[PDB]
DNA sequence: AAAAAAAAAAAAAAA
DNA sequence: TTTTTTTTTTTTTTTT
């Protein structure tokens, strides 16, 4: 409406510019982001349609928003400024002095906005049609140079981010001398804090992976990066190095198809003992990975030795005999296992996209190494809970700074999306005859990624649309096989009636259904562009029974898909996974008489046994039962008659067992059953 | 000669570079001179090599560091280099200047002060090193004696601000002080020396100095900067009035100091409260000499900041009625005429603002129009449908019409904003007395119907409302 | 004996 | 300037 309003009637509106800008400013001070979006559009169109005085008033208004500001208003103003430098940089150049003046007021601004701010300022700066007013280059260089040259890490991060952002925008031979001199300055100021050099490596890596830019500085730097890495950590494979260590130092976790009496091995324990440079291992490998992917176009022919090289570590046997010692050596072990896990995660991030099958076997051995180190590290955290090895992700967690659930997503290096190319492979079973925890790990990651995105540094620079677009390939026709193999496992597990296998596979099932629920509850399907993707997606869910019925109507595909999906309700081991199945069926059946299937399936889950393990009945906790009975009582056609069914079976609890002819009915469950009963009676 | 320094710097530190440093003892000046003659990247390479070859735990290398500091500090100004080597030198010195004791940084800062007193800083790009050094004195917790290093920072700042500054390095000396963590007293010293330096400069190098003062104000001292710029430009306005007994220089300078104070009030809503508190007339009754044609143009421009609009217009309204009360009191009595020497009144100052605004001050004139109609709307008759309710209200309401009639004549764009608002008060009110608006509309028309045939349709749209008016309003 | 769930009271924000 | 409603926190009671 606002687009049509301005684009048609911008001669009626012209003479009343200032009142519009007095309006727009009030619709940026509010909460309720649809209002803020409206205000943003008013500033965009006031800039776009009006004459050269009102453009200047618009830019002045946005600069006042940024500088004076509070968080969301600052973000919105920086978003509008990015649109205004993209749209018409000629009329934005005449208002360069306002935007240059933002640099005197950078204490209010937080570093997620500082990346955007230097993006705006550099995008204004590096147009060759206004080299004569290069004053903003000088002022940007000054504020970079004053930040970079400071002991305080809170300023040094500003300097690093602004510096590499200037560098990245000025990379589309004198210009290359400028970029290399700037980057050498950043390197020199970073070298002497470790986490500062880490943030340099991290942010430079993000700059590579997001913007590919003219690869002249990249091939310039990468010939130094490979050499610096191969003398910084790469040692000849000698078993025991120098130094006095109260720990047997070996070359552990080598893949052993590699010859042992060879070259490349990676030094960890003499590095971290010398600290008390090893903390930058993973981001520096990420940078190396990205520059060689830019050079050899995905080929890592000189870095395949990094995949299988042993690691110079102590004996990482579970030290239960090494108790009564929680001294600094305990933190040494915990930090060591943490650093090698981050290293390993960077390896599996590195070699996941490669298609060579023996290399895929190497990657899978790396994944099983990861899960063994994770269970060892959680054992070491069960030794001492207080000894945090604090190494957050550098974008957001470090400025917050400057048990297993927090460090699972905040501390470790973040897996990439292409790491889920691994689960093309099919499971193998150790008990019945890619292991079950090696699938649990990937699915436990993917569920967290989907809930974070649809309801996390490298992820969120991808749009939600491309995320669900790549999920459509990299989940559904790949995870359907894992679902069917899981169904086949649980059929044999039902026929037979060790425990850790089934216990892991239950959580694997739960995560598969949770991913399915998070996928099919995507609100972007409500918008009229994405239903063709549904005409893909449930079509594949339709294709698991029979093919040949191509170009079908929508509700036919829905009926075929739910008819495929229903049958899993016999193989469901637990309660929460059942809840996820029925909620998935709910949210896919809302696209279309339907209530009969949901009511029957809820009744099937209510009359199912759900056996009497103590933690198993603990997974039939109150809120999950509450949600399930809300679904059942709402989705029955005869609500009061269903209440007579439940109260008719609500009386024989006391007469049989002090446990009913209708299970999930104890004395304890009747609080939940009663509350949902009279609650739905009220509704 | 440099290649052996690079080859010793390649593998390890402080084991061969120090030993080569005790071979060649002198002649690093001409080395770096021929180095900038050939290539500046090689000079940065040698600077990194020397700085890693000369640690600050040992005391032999610190003297080489000091000598190369003085060498680069002199060559960054005196030596006409290319810009990139200048940036690399200043970046390298600013980076490596952390690792020191107290007195070496203290004598570096003393060299800076002694240079900026007398020594011809050929450009003055070395000054960027100066705040970094003082910042390290903020964090140097190694004890000195003469004191704490922060007290040495206080004394060096006091020695810098108390001593003479050169005319060409007052913008750069203020821009430097933006990055030193200062307390209230240091920033008051800096603004006091800088405000002292206004009379000895080009007028066109006063707006950017005001800009650096306004961004540097935000730390402690807002009242001092506002009082200083209002006082200095009020004095200049008065001297220009006596010389009439530069103007496109003085008006285009005040027409850019005024925007700086307005923008700094937008980004900072306490600079505006300091301006309103510092200029308010109604302290108890007495009219202050802080109001002038400059300081009133600044109030009228701050009325387009929407938070200050009612507050500043009400301030100028009470500041006009007080002036007329004072003038009536003096004119009625000779005893007061003997004592009090003849003061300019707010009426004459406002009518000077309207004359001044002709050039480029369009920012002012939309606030002149609002003051005009606030004076007329608030002080027009009602008692016919006495001296105190009548004569300082008759005189304000006729100041209003004078503001709007003189503003109408010269500002060719707020015709149809006066003329459709005069008419809109004549037509629609018609119950309350509106003789003053018919007087003003008669003046506006009679003055130039030649300038009203370019804004005429605002008249012929009030012809359609002529039926519903009372008869005397139609005749009038 | 400890942990989890649910309710009630207090604070804060919007009309 | 005043009142209501929602959200968060804390306590108490029940269960494992």
């Amino acid at each position: 409406l606002l687009q049509s309003t301005f684009s048609v009637h911008y001669l009626v509106l012209k003479d009343m510019c200032s009142s519009i800008l007095s309006l727009a400013q009030s619709l940026l001070h509010s909460l309720d982001q649809s209002i803020i979006s409206f205000g943003s559009l008013l500033y965009k169109y006031a800039f776009k349609f009006f004459d050269t005085y009102c453009q200047q008033e618009v830019v002045g208004a946005l600069v006042t928003h940024i500088c004076s500001g509070n968080e969301a208003e600052v973000d919105t103003a920086l978003d509008v400024l990015l649109e205004l430098v993209v749209l018409n940089p000629s009329a934005m150049m005449m208002n360069a002095v306002f935007v240059k003046g933002i640099l005197d007021y950078l204490d209010n601004i937080s570093p997620q906005q500082i990346r955007k701010l230097f993006y705006v300022l550099s995008t204004l700066a590096f147009s060759k049609q206004n080299e004569a007013s290069s004053h903003i280059q000088d002022d940007m260089h000054l504020v970079i140079r004053k930040q970079l040259s400071s002991t305080v890490f809170k300023y040094k991060l500003i300097g690093i981010i602004g510096a590499v952002t200037m560098a990245g925008i000025m990379a589309a031979d004198e210009q290359c001398t400028q970029v290399t001199s700037l980057l050498q300055l950043v390197h020199s100021c970073s070298e002497q804090s470790p986490q500062a050099s880490a943030l340099y490596y991290d942010e430079f890596a993000n700059l590579i992976q997001h913007e590919k830019l003219d690869p002249k500085a990249l091939e310039w730097v990468g010939q130094t990066i490979c050499n610096d890495f191969q003398d910084a950590f790469v040692v000849d494979s000698c078993v025991v190095p120098e130094g006095d260590f109260p720990f047997p130092v070996k070359a552990l976790y080598g893949l052993e198809e590699y010859d042992t009496q060879n070259g490349i091995a990676i030094n960890l324990l003499p590095l971290l003992f010398s600290q008390d440079s090893p903390l930058c291992l993973a981001p520096y490998f990420r940078l190396l990975r990205l520059c060689v992917e830019r050079q050899h176009n995905g080929n890592l022919e000189e870095i395949d030795g990094l995949l299988d090289c042993p690691i110079f570590l102590t004996d990482l046997e579970p030290g239960e005999k090494l108790e009564s010692m929680s001294a600094k050596e305990r933190s040494f072990m915990c930090s060591l296992i943490f650093l090698t896990l981050n290293w390993f995660r960077e390896i599996v991030n590195a070699f996941c996209q490669e298609t060579s099958p023996e290399m895929k076997g190497k990657v899978l051995t790396r994944l099983k190494h990861i899960v063994e180190l994770q269970i060892i590290l959680e054992k070491y955290l069960a030794v001492t809970p207080d000894y945090v090895p604090p190494l957050g992700n550098f974008d957001v967690e470090t400025l917050d700074i400057t048990l297993l659930l927090h460090n699972s997503h905040a501390f470790f290096r973040e897996l990439d999306i292409e790491v889920f190319s691994i689960l093309h492979c099919g499971l193998v079973t150790k008990f019945i005859l890619l292991g079950p925890p090696e699938l649990l790990f990937l699915l436990e990651d993917l569920s967290q990624k989907l809930e974070s995105m649809l309801t996390f540094s490298h992820l969120q620079q991808r749009s939600a649309q491309e995320i669900v677009h790549c999920v459509f390939q990299l989940l559904t026709p790949m995870c359907n096989h894992l679902e069917n193999i899981h169904n086949y496992f649980q059929c044999l597990a039902a026929e037979n009636h060790k425990v850790q296998e089934y216990h892991i596979m239950s959580s694997c099932y739960q995560r598969l259904l949770q991913i399915f629920h998070g996928l099919f509850a995507w609100s972007g399907f409500s918008q009229p562009e994405n239903q063709n993707l549904l005409y893909s997606a449930l079509h594949v869910l339709s294709s698991r029974l029979k093919q040949g019925e191509h170009s079908q109507p929508l509700e036919e595909l829905l009926s075929q898909s739910v008819h495929y999906l229903q049958n899993f309700h016999q193989s469901i081991p637990s309660f929460q996974c059942a809840l996820y199945l029925i909620r998935l069926l709910m949210v896919i059946l809302e696209k279309s008489q339907n209530k009969e299937k949901i009511a029957s399936l809820a009744r099937q889950f209510l009359c199912r046994v759900w056996p009497s393990g103590d933690k198993e009945k603990s997974n039939i906790s109150n809120d999950q039962l509450h949600a399930l009975l809300c679904i059942y009582l709402e989705h029955t056609e005869s609500i009061l008659k269903a209440i007579e069914e439940i109260a008719g079976v609500g009386v024989p609890e006391l007469i049989n067992s002090p446990s009913s002819t209708f299970p999930t009915l104890t004395r304890h469950t009747f609080v939940v059953f009663f509350r949902v009963m009279m609650a739905e009676l009220e509704k | 000669m440099d290649q052996k320094i690079l080859s010793l710097a390649a593998e390890k530190t402080a084991d061969k570079l120090q030993e080569f440093l005790q071979t060649l003892r002198e002649g690093d000046l001409t080395n770096l001179l021929q180095n900038q003659a050939v290539k500046g990247k090689v000079a940065g390479a040698l600077l990194r090599a020397i700085f890693k070859g000369s640690p600050c735990s040992e005391e032999a290398g610190t003297l080489r560091r000091r000598k190369i500091y003085t060498c680069c500090i002199q060559l960054v100004e005196s030596g006409d280099l290319q810009k990139e080597i200048v940036s690399e030198i200043i970046g390298l010195l600013m980076l490596e200047a952390h690792h020191f004791p107290g007195p070496l940084l203290v004598e570096l800062a003393n060299e800076f002060i002694s240079a900026v007193r007398e020594g011809s800083l050929v450009n003055g790009k070395s000054l960027e090193l100066l705040p970094i050094i003082l910042t390290v004195l903020a964090t140097k917790k190694e004890n000195l004696a003469y004191l704490s290093g922060e007290e040495c920072k206080k004394q060096l700042i006091n020695t810098l601000c108390s001593g003479r500054w050169d005319q060409q390095y007052v913008i750069q000396l203020t821009s430097m002080f933006k990055d030193v963590p200062l307390t209230a007293e240091e920033v008051e010293f800096v603004v006091e020396k800088a405000l002292s330096m206004f009379s000895k400069m080009n007028l066109q190098e006063i707006p950017p100095l005001v800009y650096q003062l306004l961004v540097l104000s935000s730390k402690g001292s807002r009242k001092s900067v506002l009082e200083g710029i209002i006082a200095f430009f009020s004095a200049l306005d008065k001297q220009h009035n006596e010389e009439q007994s530069p103007s496109g220089e003085l008006r285009h300078v005040e027409g850019t100091i005024i925007l700086h104070i307005v923008f700094a009030i937008k980004l900072d809503y306490e600079l505006g409260r300091e301006l309103v508190k510092h200029l308010k007339v109604g302290q108890q009754g007495d009219s202050n000499n802080n109001l002038s044609p400059f300081s009133i143009a600044l109030l009228l421009s701050v009325t387009r900041i929407q938070r200050f609009q009612d507050q500043v217009l009400d301030l100028l309204k009470t500041s006009v009625v007080k002036s007329f009360k004072d003038l009536q009191l003096l004119q009625g009595s000779k005893f007061l005429q003997n004592l009090v020497p003849h003061r300019s009144y707010v009426s004459t100052m406002i009518l000077e603002v309207v004359k001044n605004s002709v050039h480029s001050w369009d920012h002012v004139t939309q606030g002149l129009v609002e003051l005009g109609f606030i004076l007329m709307d608030s002080y027009g008759p009602k008692k016919v449908l006495p001296s105190l309710s009548r004569m300082p209200n008759q005189h304000a309401c006729k100041l209003g019409a004078n503001i709007l009639l003189e503003t109408f004549k010269i500002h060719e764009m707020i015709r149809q904003e006066i003329l459709e608002q005069v008419l809109n008060r004549v037509v629609t009110r018609a119950s309350s007395p509106i003789s003053h608006f018919l007087d003003l509309l008669s003046n506006i028309v009679m003055y130039a119907p030649l300038v009203l045939q370019n804004c005429s349709s605002k008249v012929t749209e009030a012809f359609d409302y002529l039926s519903f008016l009372p008869l005397q309003t139609v005749q009038r």
